[PDB]
This record gives structure tokens, C-alpha cells and sequence, in this order.
């Protein structure tokens, strides 16, 4: 699972 | 969506509020620049941009539209392409010279100390003049970055923002008074910048997910999978 | 320089007389492809169509008003652009397959014979896709392949200004509204991005090492390799 | 002196 998906959530 | 519907003006006025704040380096002026520290300047400056170029991507007409996967896969086909484009934006009142931060402004020889890379600060040099002789506008910018971020990855909805900025770019073209010829060559003109831009990236990405700028300094996570997503496609040693 | 009293018509009946033939290959049916075979019918299709692209440039308006160091410079950048694009055109009408030759119709999956190769195989079919859903017209291309050239590497920037113009003559030619001529030049300009992209990873395999070591290039053909690999990053 | 050199003559 992806950092940057992470953040995109934030 | 509701990106399709905003007037020229209003995305202008979006992008601008859109955009990201100048951050600084950790510069360290007591030490002398070695390959290492030069490459983890850059390396921390990309960094913290990264988190902010997210935000930054969010506020972008019609990309919160699109599923999860698409923003990432975007963003991870442009992060470097949009680094670069802020840098030689913020570089064009500073001739032969790049403003990486307020308090990191380096030239080509201080490029030197990093092996391979002199070449592309040379790029960046050249458009940076390039944007200054053609006295590109911060509205021109805003656009040009974000069609940078919508287009670099896409290859029905996008295609109608990437559309809409069109439009926005050529609304400011005539209200700056250029005639209808010289609007079309200014678009062009500026498009085709675009091109050396990918250029500039995918030699400077090359160089980046090498094993020996990958081993130089450390690298955060999230900067790890973005250099990763590009060099995963790379030949294999 | 006369380039730059041509007329529109006049630059698109240049662009199009100077356009270069469709060559074969010699692909067998009957053998299988393996890394190597299908590299060797790549690479001598390749190495003639850059003999005929070295004299399509010379008859593009303005080329040879250049030196003799800028013709070579622009080639050296171009050359990978100027094929891809000319094969993602003749693949247009054969949706999800790439027409190299007349003889050589290849869809992603032959793309998997050669490791790295299935992902441009990609981008170039999304590309003539692409191309595909704008209806380009050949008059458009040989524009977009003449900027190609000239944006690769204030005479040249005249140059690409008039081919632009000759764009939007006929885009209004074809009776596009003003706007859509606009967005219209904009959506071609911008796959130019993503030609250069595709350039950019596919050269990148090509002067790798596996990639020169499989078959023999010929000398022409190493020479273009190498005016890219000098600003690869050195192991 | 390079081949492409040679064939722009
Ligand atoms: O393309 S580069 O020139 O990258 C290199 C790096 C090493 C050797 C050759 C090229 C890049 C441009 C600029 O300088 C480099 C670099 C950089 C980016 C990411 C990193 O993880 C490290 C450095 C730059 C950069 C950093 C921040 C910006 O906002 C804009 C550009
Ligand atoms: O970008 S490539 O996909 O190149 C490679 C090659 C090996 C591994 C990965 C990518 C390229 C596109 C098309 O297939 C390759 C390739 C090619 C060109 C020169 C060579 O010496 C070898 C091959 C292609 C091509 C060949 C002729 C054309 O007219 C158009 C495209």
C-alpha cells in the first residue's frame, strides 16, 4: 500500500 | 463536474490560490559541498515539496474527480516534471543562476559536484532564459503546471479540463492584447516548452533511480516509491 | 530563407511531397520470435528508414537553411521521435496493433518477446489510440512531424511558427470554430510530450547493455545510439 | 567524423 495514496486521503 | 463549468477567470483565480509556498533548505553554510551533501539538500528540499505539491494537486480543477489510482498515477508520472517547472519559474529573474529555495541559489558549476548533473542544470538554465525572453506570466505558469500534472500520465473527462485550461490560456493570451496569430504561436510556443521539460525529467529521473544516486544519500520513504515508479520500467542492469 | 515565404498550402504540399516510402521487413512466418529475431527485424528496419528520414529532413523548409552541426544535432535527438511517430500513423486504423510493415503487424503480446518492451508497446498503441479518436489527418501529421524535428534539439522558432500557422489553416480549413482550433493545436502539441516520453524510456533500453549486445547494429545506427547514451548516468 | 554527418552532403 502506497504513501502517496496514503496522503491523497489526508 | 463542476471544474467544467468555471469561467476563465474563476480558473485562473483557482490555480492561483492553488499554489504551493516557497519553502527553504536546510543549507548548511559552515561545510563545504560534497556530492553527498549536495544530493541531500535536494534530496530533503524535494521531500518536503512533495507533501505540498499532493495538497497543491487536490486543488487542481477536476483532479479530485478522478478515482484514487489516476491521482496517483498522475503524480508519479510528473512530481519531477512539476519540481522542475516551479524551479525555472522561480529561477527567471535570477539570469544564469537557480533558485532552488530563497536560501539555495546555485550555478552551473555548483552543479559540478554532483556527477551528471551540470548537464541538466544546463537545461534548466536554458528554459528557465527561454520563459524570461518570452516574459511568461505567473496565469501562463499556473496553467502550464497544470497541464503538466493532467497530461503526463494520461496516455474523456481530463481531456475536457486539459480543454478548459486551453481556453484559459488563450482568454489571458487576449487580454494581453496579442492578436489571434500571435496567440496561437504563444500557445504553441509555450506547449512545446512542455516537451523539454518531459526531456529534462526522464534524463534527470535516470539518473536519479540509478544504483549510485539511490545509495548517496538517504531517501525518504514516499520520495522512494515515487523514483520507484519510474524505475521499475528501466532496464534491468 | 524561402521557408519562410511559403505559403500554407505551399508548406503542406512541400511536407507532403517529401514524404518517405513504407519499407518491408523480412519476417518469417513459420519461425517463432525470440528475443533476438525480433530484435534483428526491428533494427534493420529501423537502419533503412533512417536513410530515407536523413533525406525527408533535408527537404523540410528550413532545414537546410541550418548548419551542417544543427542538421546532425536535431537528427541525433529526433530520430527515435520521427520513427515512433510514423509507425503510431500507420497503425491508426488497426486498433490494438502496431503496423511496423506491411508484413510486420504486431500486437503487445510479440512485444513480450524482448524484456522492457511490452510497456512501449503500450504507450505507442494508447498513442495511435489516441490519434485514432482525434481523426488526425495526414496533412496534420507531417506538421507534427516536421516540429518534431525542429523541437528536438530565431530561424527555427520562425520556422516552427509557421508550421503552427499552417496548423490552424487547416484546422479552419476544415471548418473548426476558432476555439476548437485552439484546443485542437493543443491536443496534438501535448502528444508530442508523450512521443518524447516514449523516445526517452525506449532509447533508454536500447543503449542498455542487453540491448546492444543481442544483435548487430549497424554503424549509422550505433552512432545515433551514443549521441544519447554520452548523458546516461555512468554505472 | 560521423556517418550522418557524411549523408546531409
Ligand atoms: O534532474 S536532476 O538534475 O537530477 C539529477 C540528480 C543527480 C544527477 C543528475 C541529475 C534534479 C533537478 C534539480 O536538481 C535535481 C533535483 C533533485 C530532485 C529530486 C531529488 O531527489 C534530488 C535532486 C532538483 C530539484 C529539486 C527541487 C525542485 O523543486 C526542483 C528541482
Ligand atoms: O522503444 S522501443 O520499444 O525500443 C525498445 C527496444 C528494446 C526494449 C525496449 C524498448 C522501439 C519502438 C519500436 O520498437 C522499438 C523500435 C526500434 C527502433 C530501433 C531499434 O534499433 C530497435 C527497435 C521500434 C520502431 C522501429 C521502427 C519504426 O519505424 C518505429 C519504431
Amino acid at each position: 500500500h502506497k504513501i502517496l495514496h496514503r496522503l491523497l486521503q489526508d | 463536474s463542476l471544474a467544467l463549468s468555471l469561467t476563465a477567470d474563476q480558473m485562473v483565480s483557482a490555480l492561483l490560490d492553488a499554489e504551493p509556498p516557497i519553502l527553504y533548505s536546510e543549507y548548511d553554510p559552515t561545510r563545504p559541498f560534497s556530492e553527498a551533501s549536495m544530493m541531500g539538500l535536494l534530496t530533503n528540499l524535494a521531500d518536503r515539496e512533495l507533501v505540498h505539491m499532493i495538497n497543491w494537486a487536490k486543488r487542481v480543477p477536476g483532479f479530485v474527480d478522478l478515482t484514487l489510482h489516476d491521482q496517483v498515477h498522475l503524480l508519479e508520472c510528473a512530481w519531477l516534471e512539476i519540481l522542475m517547472i516551479g524551479l525555472v519559474w522561480r529561477s527567471m529573474e535570477h539570469p544564469g543562476k537557480l533558485l532552488f529555495a530563497p536560501n539555495l541559489l546555485l550555478d552551473r558549476n555548483q552543479g559540478k559536484c554532483v556527477e551528471g548533473m551540470v548537464e541538466i542544470f544546463d537545461m534548466l538554465l536554458a528554459t528557465s532564459s527561454r520563459f524570461r525572453m518570452m516574459n511568461l506570466q505567473g496565469e501562463e505558469f499556473v496553467c502550464l503546471k497544470s497541464i503538466i500534472l493532467l497530461n503526463s500520465g494520461v496516455y474523456d473527462h481530463i481531456h475536457r479540463v486539459l480543454d478548459k485550461i486551453t481556453d484559459t490560456l488563450i482568454h489571458l493570451m487576449a487580454k494581453a492584447g496579442l492578436t489571434l496569430q500571435q496567440q496561437h504561436q504563444r500557445l504553441a510556443q509555450l506547449l512545446l516548452i512542455l516537451s523539454h521539460i518531459r526531456h529534462m525529467s526522464n534524463k534527470g529521473m535516470e539518473h536519479l533511480y540509478s544504483m549510485k544516486c539511490k545509495n548517496v544519500v538517504p531517501l525518504s520513504d514516499l520520495l522512494l516509491e515515487m523514483l520507484d515508479a519510474h524505475r521499475l520500467h528501466a532496464p534491468t542492469s
